[PDB]
């Protein structure tokens, strides 16, 4: 999962 | 009017707005204002700057005082449009933009803006006129054509939609790209327009002709099968649906469709050819065994002995693998309560077979083989079964059996907590869930379950400390404030309900209001997409957006929050001590009215002092937010202190009423509201509407009518 | 279980699934941005009642690394109850096929925190991703990410  | 030194200064005002940091701007306006106060545009530019770095009514005044001065001038109307828009006053921004454009007919960006506002307000008619005017202004860009088509489609004006898309598509004889994906979507949208206007027969033909242009192969094939099933072109549907199962054999609807295409199943119920219906599914087991659907689905419709044989084969399958999901899977069969008994008796016998042997039943010892750790999973199944069915004693014996076997397995403790919850033992449910969490500190899920159980037990701060392990704590109000920022509906609801039932009303209102804010935010998020969607060209998806939005407030969570708020607003109206959020023991003394004025006076003095400290505490919180712009002004208490809770309850009711027929609780809340408002004819109609559905001998209905009777006969005297 | 393309109306249920299962969260707007920008890349697993129970939230790289188009998983998770079934693997294959067919993606990439044994065993070993390298302090709590990257060829 990407972290914004 | 007309000065040449101020012109270079008037411009720098606007440019500073354009460039943000409104600070410089004001310094370039103020000089020309306190010596010329009658120039509307000047007053206007002033305002939006004071609005922009905030705040807020300071601006709205200068804007207004400016706009009332210049009749007249698009610049004034435009900045009134901007601030109304920023403040989410969309019906008024539209009105400002129409007037702005009617005074500056050559400024096309006003229209580009108005279109967004009108799309939000669902003013489909006026939208179409705006989109049309934009298409005339610049027919160069495909997006303007798409936006007029979609707008027209949204009005049901399908023919006008068709002619627009058709016209545009012909002006590209060469190509072929264009975007390609823009074109693919343009076609699928066009095929929607045709289906909507010329019906299925034509739409099928058109779809078959655009096959080469369509990139979304799943949309093509799914859309194709729907048509082919509709036209009774069964043989073609057969082959198409096989193309879909090939792509994805885990899509339930594909199966019901393949069955329908074989004629083995009606569009509603599965009849007839009970024998060949099975057979197809058996063949479908040749659809690579990498899919559970061919054996799981028929379980829904099978019955009698053929069910027993297959459910047996299915259960053993999932038991030998040690699948913890086995009960959640079979669970849905229990809708009939005949299969439930069958499954119960089947896996009960499983546990005692497995008594002496390691083989299910009895005749399995003739086919030999054994299994070591199936009892765990059998026991775990039985534990979930009996919890579902409501035994609880049997249930708890089974989890215990499972935990004794392997005490390190998280799920076993999850189930034991629920069983405790069902027994009404909240404190130990909470302890057992914390033990479940302890067995897996890296998993946010079990963390969440734990916090929920804590909330159910009214341990708010413990819950907030627990979830603090997974949140981004940097702002605002720690874990709980981040959970609000990230729109975590369930936590705000459980927290709010917890505060409510401890009579900590200000907090309850707070948490519920956060649910309101999350929904409002959702409703508002589409806004930029009334532009962005046509720039990407995602027309069918845009359509889905618009209709999702149209009913976004028709949700369990929003209902629960609104309901909760109204009930507290009712208490706020009824009890004059409710606003002090008294602790439960003080709430009950004051509610029973058996105490003297000596004790009553004492309780109030205490309640007041405690409120002072909460207020004092909230100021410190604000100072901390601010020193870190847009703050929050009631970290807790502003809501609960309202001068008239009825009005607030009324606002809470607004978005419940359109869905009243399926959620008649809305109507009953309404009745209770207008009863308190002394407005009995509006009260009785709502109560009647509620009586019609569900009613007559409904508990909530009669207790409302009793309350209704008590207040209406109280207005008079005799 | 029922795996199928994601629709607008089940975005909130993807968000809720994300919230329950992952420390990295987004507001709904960011889901919408995925739906409008790449309307067929995301998939969803639903329970017998229709609610979202697993998902993959996919996209194509807005700013293409070196001009070659490629996909990015931005999120994938399953409720704890429906894990170990094949839900994630299946959601991943559906989403990947679409990246290729609709956008011409030549590869896909994603981030996993170094300690997520589960996710690694899923991409590295059973979906055949390669470890591209390591991105220091990628997650908010400071943990390192593995950049994973699967080439379509
Ligand atoms: C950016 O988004 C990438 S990293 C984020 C991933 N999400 C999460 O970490 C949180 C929540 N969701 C999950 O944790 C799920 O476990 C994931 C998403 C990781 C996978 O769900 P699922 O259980 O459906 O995985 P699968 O479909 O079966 O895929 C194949 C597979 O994985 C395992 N497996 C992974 N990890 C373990 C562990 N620790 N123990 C046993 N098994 C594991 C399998 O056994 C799989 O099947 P297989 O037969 O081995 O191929
Ligand atoms: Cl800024
Ligand atoms: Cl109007
Ligand atoms: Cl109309
Ligand atoms: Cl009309
Ligand atoms: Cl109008
Ligand atoms: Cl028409
Ligand atoms: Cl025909
Ligand atoms: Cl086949
Ligand atoms: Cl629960
Ligand atoms: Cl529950
Ligand atoms: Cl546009
Ligand atoms: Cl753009
Ligand atoms: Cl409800
Ligand atoms: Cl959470
Ligand atoms: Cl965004
Ligand atoms: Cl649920
Ligand atoms: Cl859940």
């Amino acid at each position: 999962s990407a972290s914004e | 009017q007309l000065s040449p030194k101020e012109i270079t200064l008037f411009r720098t005002a606007l440019k500073c707005y354009e460039t943000k940091q409104y600070k410089k701007g004001l310094k370039a306006i103020e000089p020309l204002l306190e010596r010329h106060p009658e120039h509307g545009e000047s007053l206007a530019i002033k305002g939006i700057l004071l609005h922009s770095l905030g705040n807020t009514k300071e601006g709205y005044d200068n804007v207004r005082l400016g706009l009332r001065n210049d009749v007249g001038s698009g610049v004034c109307w435009h900045i009134f449009g901007l601030i109304s828009r920023a403040d989410k006053d969309y019906v008024q921004a539209a009105k400002c933009y129409i007037n702005a454009h009617k005074l500056e007919k050559n400024n096309s960006s006003l229209l580009r803006d108005l279109a967004l506002l009108q799309s939000q307000l669902r003013q489909y008619k006026a939208l179409a006129d705006t989109r049309n005017a934009l298409l005339q202004d610049n027919p160069g860009v495909r997006a303007n054509w798409s936006a007029l088509a979609v707008a027209q489609f949204l009005r049901g004006e399908y023919a006008s939609a068709y002619k627009i898309v058709d016209a545009f598509e012909s002006t590209i004889n060469q190509g072929v790209p264009v975007d390609t994906q823009e074109e693919s979507e343009a076609m699928l949208f066009m095929n929607l327009v045709i289906l909507k206007k010329d019906g299925v027969e034509d739409a099928y033909k058109h779809l078959l002709s655009i096959e080469k242009k369509v990139l979304d192969r799943v949309a093509f094939l799914e859309t194709r099968a729907e048509y082919e099933l509709y036209l009774s072109k069964m043989e073609e549907a057969k082959s198409t649906i096989y193309l879909l199962l090939d792509r994805n054999p885990d899509n339930h609807q594909y199966y019901y469709n393949l069955q329908r295409a074989y004629g083995y199943e009606d569009a509603s119920g599965k009849v007839l050819d009970s024998a060949e219906w099975l057979n197809l599914y058996s063949q479908l087991a040749k659809r690579y065994p990498k899919s559970e659907c061919p054996t799981r689905l028929p379980l829904e419709k099978l019955e009698g002995d053929e069910f027993l044989t297959h459910v047996d084969l299915y259960l053993r399958k999932k038991l030998k693998r040690g699948i913890p999901s086995v009960f959640v899977d079979v669970k849905s069969l229990y809708k009939d309560t005949k299969k439930c008994k069958v499954v119960e008796d089947l896996v009960s016998k499983y546990a005692s077979s497995l008594s002496t042997t390691n083989k299910f039943s009895e005749d399995d010892d003739n086919s030999q083989i054994e299994i070591p750790t199936t009892l765990l999973w059998t026991y775990y199944f039985l534990a979930q079964h009996f919890d579902h069915v409501g035994e609880l004693e049997k249930a708890e014996k089974y989890v215990d059996l499972a935990i004794d076997h392997t005490p390190t397995l998280v799920e076993l403790f999850m189930t034991k907590a629920r069983i405790s919850k069902h027994k009404g033992e909240l404190q130990t449910a909470m302890e057992i869930m914390d033990h479940a969490r302890k067995l897996d500190l890296q998993d946010r899920f079990i963390n969440g379950k734990c916090a929920k159980y804590m909330l159910r037990n009214d341990e708010n701060e413990l819950a907030a400390k627990t979830v603090s392990l997974f949140t981004r704590n940097e702002a605002v109000g720690g874990a709980v404030g981040d959970l609000a920022d990230m729109q975590c509906l369930w936590y705000m609801l459980e927290d709010g309900k917890s505060f409510a039932r401890q009579k900590k009303f200000a907090l309850a209102l707070k948490r519920f209001s956060t649910v309101f804010k999350i929904f409002d935010t959702w409703a508002d998020d589409q806004f930029d997409f009334h532009f962005f969607a046509f720039r990407k060209g995602s027309l069918r998806t845009y359509l889905d957006l618009m209709s999702w939005e149209d009913s976004v407030y028709d949700d369990p969570s929003f209902r629960e929050a609104a309901q909760g708020s109204i009930e507290i607003y009712f208490a706020l109206f009824d009890l004059p001590f409710a606003k002090y959020s008294p602790k439960l023991p003080d709430f009950e003394k004051l509610s029973s009215g058996e105490i003297n004025e000596e004790e009553e006076k004492k309780i109030y003095k205490k309640l007041k002092k405690d409120l002072s400290k909460r207020l004092e505490r909230a100021e410190k919180l604000k100072e901390a937010d601010k020193s870190r712009k847009y703050d929050e002004d009631p970290l807790g208490e502003n809501l609960v202190a309202t001068s008239e809770p009825l009005k607030e309850a009324q606002k809470c009711l607004e978005k419940l009423l359109p869905y009243g027929d399926k959620n008649p609780s809305a109507y009953i809340l309404a009745a209770q509201l207008y009863t308190r408002l002394k407005n009995f004819d509006t009260a009785s109609k709502y109560l009647e509407q509620a009586k019609v559905i569900l009613g007559q001998n409904d508990p909530t209905v009669i207790s409302t009518e009793k309350f209704y009777n008590s207040i209406k006969t109280q207005s008079n005297a005799a | 279980m029922d795996i199928r393309p994601a629709r607008i109306s089940d975005l909130t249920g993807m968000q809720n699934c994300n919230l329950h299962n992952l420390p990295e969260n987004y507001q709904l707007k960011y889901y919408l941005y995925h739906a409008i920008s790449w309307p067929m890349l995301s998939y969803v697993a639903t329970d017998p009642k229709g609610r979202v129970v697993g998902y993959v939230l996919a996209k194509m790289e807005e700013e293409p690394k070196d001009g070659i188009p490629h996909g990015h998983i931005t999120s994938v998770s399953v409720m704890r109850s429906y894990r170990h079934l094949g839900l994630a693997k299946r959601l991943m294959v559906q989403s990947q096929r679409a990246m290729v067919e609709v956008y011409g993606a030549k590869y896909m990439s994603l981030h996993v925190r170094k300690s997520n044994r589960a996710a690694i065993h899923l991409y590295r070993d059973t979906l055949q991703f390669d470890v591209q390298g390591i991105e220091s302090k990628y997650y908010a709590d400071g943990e390192d990410a593995y950049a994973m990257h699967k080439d379509f060829s």
